[PDB]
RNA sequence: GGAGAUCGUGAGCUGGGUUUAGACCGUCGUGAGACAGGUCGGUUACUAUCUACUAGAGGUGCCCGAGGUCUGCGGGUAAGC
RNA sequence: CCCUAACUGGAGUCCGGUGAAGCUUACAUUCUAGUGCACAGUCUAGAGACCUCUAGGGGGAAGUGAAGACCCCGUGGAGC
RNA sequence: UGUUCGGGUCGAAGCAGGGCUGUGAAGUCCUGUGGACCGUUCACAAACGAAAAUCCUGGUAAUAGUAGCAGCAAAGCAGG
RNA sequence: AGCUUGUAGUCCGUAAGGGAGACAACCCAGCCCGUGGUUAAGGUCCCCAAGUGUCGACUAAGUGUUAAUACUAAAGGGCGU
RNA sequence: CCCGAGAAGGGAGGUGCAAAGUGCCUGAAACCUGAUAGUGAUGGAACGAUACGGCAUGAAAGGAUCUCUGGCAUGAAGGAAUCAUUCGCGAGGAUGUAGUACGAAUGUCACUGCCAGUGUCGUAUCUUACGUUUUGAAGAACGGGCCAGGGAGUGUAUCUU
């Protein structure tokens, strides 16, 4: 047979394409730090899209410093707080959590998701993980941070969302005493990311329900007299006649959406304090106006309104220092029209 | 086509039993609300009954279980059934009758034997394609149902 | 507790395996990255790449990776597994990497007949580097 | 590029050709009729038991009782070319 | 058709009632290779496999329908 | 069937399970149910022994509480 | 040609048990029942009962770890040893 | 008499030696429902044969020098261990100890109350069902969904032994 080849339908990358575990967005590795403690991550919600008029600033671009309309995303980033810290041993198996030390003062909401934890061993839980760093069994040191969305209204929930962020430093005592600072407080977005500077958005996508397979896959409609004969919309064949079983590569309806997705190189485009400076007319369809401090991040993102975006910095970021942009509009009238 | 002697006999002396002879019924889901029901009193069965014919809590099917879907709660495959439900509250009702006719107390009654029989089947047919008849029966069903003041 | 440092793998296995098969002791095989294959180091890699992807994903061979899980699949060869005579002998049989905390200073027994030094030639590869080049982390 | 998978794939499709019943042309045969010759026309049956795969759940197994956050034995990728 | 999308009504999915039929020696959670009448879920050697349920379209069961209508044979027929 | 010797409402045949004997065909015994007939010696007869014929008649499954109860005229709601 | 057609012997058909991974006809073996013993074929590192057996060499290729065989690649070459 | 809307049906109750309780004598299996025993959500399949164990049963019809555990006597085939000598490069062999101690079974004396058997499960070895067509069948060759009953060398005439 003279074969005629066309790519597979869909991805392998992602499979079994099964509903997430987790209305969180989990990250599997964190990038390795580079210069003065901080956090690696925030966490927040996306809000809605808009567009900017940003005078552009790419280097080498066709239409570099001529204006643009850049699709961005607003998402509503409120103070998260600190909750936990801790270390990890490592060893031939894995790490292993060795210890943790819970701050002494926490959100009275938090007992919606987890029952609070007593003001007991604070002082004396941090010097045991200063002892098992001192002798060597520690070897990274992470924070626990919640979202605290009670402040928000677009979004209907009070409960903090609960995640590991990795503090970004380079020497293990010296993210140790940085996490000693930062331990039960609240950090704002603009302590983590900078203005201009890219990150990765990792979010639980839009649930699509049961899905055929030409829309999960984007198999082929059947063509001409085949689209009417009583197979329109489904897989022509599931299989040869050896081996003697349908493979898993084969396209087939099943959950589709609402998976876990990691996007990488989403600029940062504005540090904003203020919800009256992005909210369109008649606020955002089907959410409401921003109320709290807001990151407005290039392009889509993965999830609908409402759902948690967690942010790290970059992990696999080709470009150098971009620079401050220079928005000459947010474009604030009204999504509804 | 007429009366059954019963498969278990309890003691005479705490019994209240009564038959459902040869209902009309799905013997299948019959079947489900008799395994259900057993073990229970005769006042939480009531209410357990009542509470499925109004489509508040359902029985589960855990023998016949194809063509059921998954109901909430902690429970698997599960369903409604009005009429199986409406003909064990009668045979309830009459052991509860029994019970109180024999002075046996129907409130502290426990289920300890309530099971199914397949009666006899009326023949029927239904008329195919291509000039052919297959059955559909008329499938009736013997309901036992024992009570006892123990357990 | 047998020291795995400087052994031939199949005949530690076999020597293992019927020790095992006779039926009483909890046998902890440490430094299993350092038991010794015979034979040429191309060869070696050749036959455990092959068998490394060999399965289907839904049915075939999942060979291990890691140093004491291929020395733990290498004893399960030479043992009827698939009976209770051999499921009984592959749940008293625990392999390590390295030393865990809870054998130190314990007392261990390295076999006489499959030593390494028994062989005549250079041409062998550790087992902790045929698990590192499957892409094992140990 | 080529080739394999019952010349992969009709309980997936199509029905164009070949391989039914009708008819025409040419050539054979006294004839009925025939042609590894051509031409026109010509019915695609089934409610999926088991298994395999794709997704979604209920249990037990492990386990102070529960919750939360993680690790990673493994599996997959082309995630790019 | 490139290249599919959205929407409408009836099915399907879920629920209440009623309610058949067709395949079926047995067992059966399979996958690879070999062997075997040379096309194996059951043999041999390995590899996997906790069970039950729901939806899905049909890879396999050389799936079911059926004493092959093609070819041959019959000191079997019929028509011409 | 001829003929010899018999058993049975103080419970025959048959039916479900079990002990014993026999290489085995099978025989005998015991438990339960049953409500009227049943064997044996020596010989003789046959409408004389089933696991199978896409066997025949009857009963009954699995499929399955599944398909159908939709397509050509989508028809019902409030009160009594 | 696991093709077709003969001839001599022995087999399967009609042949158990033991062993070759499975093997109609290849080896031991022709076999009434139970027990004990020792051997046949073949094997003794584990799977698996018994040798990490002895002596003298060879092979560095995972070659090989395959009596017979429908189940096992040649010609040619090698300052490989 | 009670429940039930009920001339349905059910319970209580009675007739009857016996419900045999209106196609009603006995009342099989298939099929269905429940209970008991064993096992069971780590598990490999002709469902069984043989041996050994766990759990339950073992009243009758089966054993009572029968079941369990030992001593003693006679013990066919076979036949050590240990030690000594000598040989062998060595693994080992030969000789003596020794045809000794042992050894199937046949008797006898203590000792004990279970054993044979039945059901199910597990462990070890062996077996890819039955009939047929076949040189060759577990066949991806044909027949059977299951159970019950029916279902195939008979008579006349003649010839031969
Ligand atoms: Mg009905
Ligand atoms: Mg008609
Ligand atoms: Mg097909
Ligand atoms: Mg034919
Ligand atoms: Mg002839
Ligand atoms: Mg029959
Ligand atoms: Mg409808
Ligand atoms: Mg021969
Ligand atoms: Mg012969
Ligand atoms: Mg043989
Ligand atoms: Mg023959
Ligand atoms: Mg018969």
């Amino acid at each position: 047979m003279a074969s005629i080849h066309r790519p597979k339908r869909g991805s392998l990358a992602f499979s079994p394409r099964k509903r997430a575990k987790s209305h969180i967005p989990r990250f599997r590795a964190w990038p390795e730090a580079t210069g003065e403690p901080k956090l690696q991550s925030f966490a927040g919600y996306k809000v809605g899209m808009t567009h900017v008029i940003m005078v552009d600033d790419t280097k080498n671009s066709l239409t570099q410093g001529m204006e643009i309309s850049v699709p961005v995303t607003v998402i509503e980033t409120p103070a998260i707080r600190v909750a936990a810290i801790r270390a990890y041993a490592e060893d031939s198996t894995g790490e292993k959590a060795i210890a943790e030390v819970w701050a002494a003062d926490l959100d009275p909401e938090l007992k919606r998701r987890i029952p609070i934890p007593a003001a007991g061993n604070q002082a004396e839980a941090l010097e045991n993980i200063g002892k098992l760093i001192e002798e060597g069994r520690v070897s990274d040191v992470r924070a626990v941070i919640y979202t605290l969305p009670k402040s928000l209204t677009g979004v209907p929930k009070k409960v903090p969302d609960i995640m590991e962020s990795g503090i970004s430093a380079r020497d293990l005592g010296t993210k140790f005493e940085y996490s000693k600072t930062i331990l039960g407080t609240l950090v704002s977005v603009t302590d983590v990311f900078k203005n201009g500077t890219l990150v990765d958005t990792a979010a639980i996508t839009i649930g699509k329900g049961t899905q055929g397979p030409v829309k999960r896959w984007g198999i082929q409609l059947m063509k001409g007299k085949h689209s009417r004969q009583g197979s329109l919309r489904q897989v022509g064949t599931l299989g040869a006649f050896n081996p003697s079983r349908v493979s898993w590569r084969v396209p087939q309806m099943g959950q589709m959406g609402y998976h876990q997705r990691t996007e990488f190189n989403k600029r940062i485009l504005k540090i904003g304090s203020d919800g009256e400076e992005v909210t369109p007319e008649g606020g955002f369809i089907n959410y409401g106006l921003v109320r709290g401090d807001y990151i407005l991040i290039k392009g889509s993102v993965p999830g609908p309104s409402k759902r948690l975006i967690r942010l790290r910095d970059p992990i696999r970021a080709k470009k150098a220092d971009l620079g401050e942009p220079n928005i000459l509009y947010i474009s604030r009238e009204s999504k509804q029209g | 086509m007429a009366r059954i002697n019963y498969s278990i006999n309890g003691d005479p002396e705490t019994t209240s039993k009564a038959m459902g002879s040869e209902l009309h019924i799905s013997p299948k889901k019959s079947r489900e609300v008799c395994c259900k029901i057993k073990g229970m009193k005769a006042s939480e069965a009531r209410k357990f009954l009542e509470d499925v014919i109004a489509m508040k809590q359902a029985v589960p099917f855990k023998k016949h279980h194809d063509g059921s879907g998954h109901r909430k709660g902690p429970m698997a495959a599960g369903k409604y059934p009005i009429s199986a439900s409406k003909e064990i509250l009668k045979v309830l009702k009459n052991a509860e009758s029994n019970a109180e006719y024999k002075g046996l107390e129907p409130a502290n009654m426990y289920i300890i034997h309530a099971a199914i029989q397949r009666g006899r089947v009326i023949h029927g047919f239904m008329p195919r394609a291509r000039g052919r008849a297959t059955p559909k029966d008329t499938e009736t069903v013997n309901i036992e149902m024992i009570l006892s003041e123990v357990r | 507790v047998i020291d795995a440092k400087g052994l031939i793998l199949g005949r530690l296995a076999s020597s293992v395996a019927k020790q095992l098969l006779s039926g009483d002791e909890k046998v902890y095989i440490i430094n299993a990255e350092q038991a010794i294959i015979s034979g040429s180091r191309a060869a070696t890699l050749r036959e455990y790449r092959e068998t490394r992807e060999r399965g289907a994903t839904e049915f075939g061979p999942y060979f291990p990776k890691r140093p004491d899980r291929i020395l733990k699949r290498t004893i399960r060869g030479m043992l009827p597994y698939k009976r209770a005579r051999g499921r009984d002998a592959m749940s008293r049989l625990k392999v390590y990497v390295g030393v865990p905390y809870e054998l130190k200073g314990a007392e261990t027994v390295t076999i006489p007949d499959a030593d390494m030094r028994l062989l005549s030639s250079s041409r062998y590869v550790e087992l902790g580097e045929v698990s590192q080049k499957m892409g094992s982390k140990f």
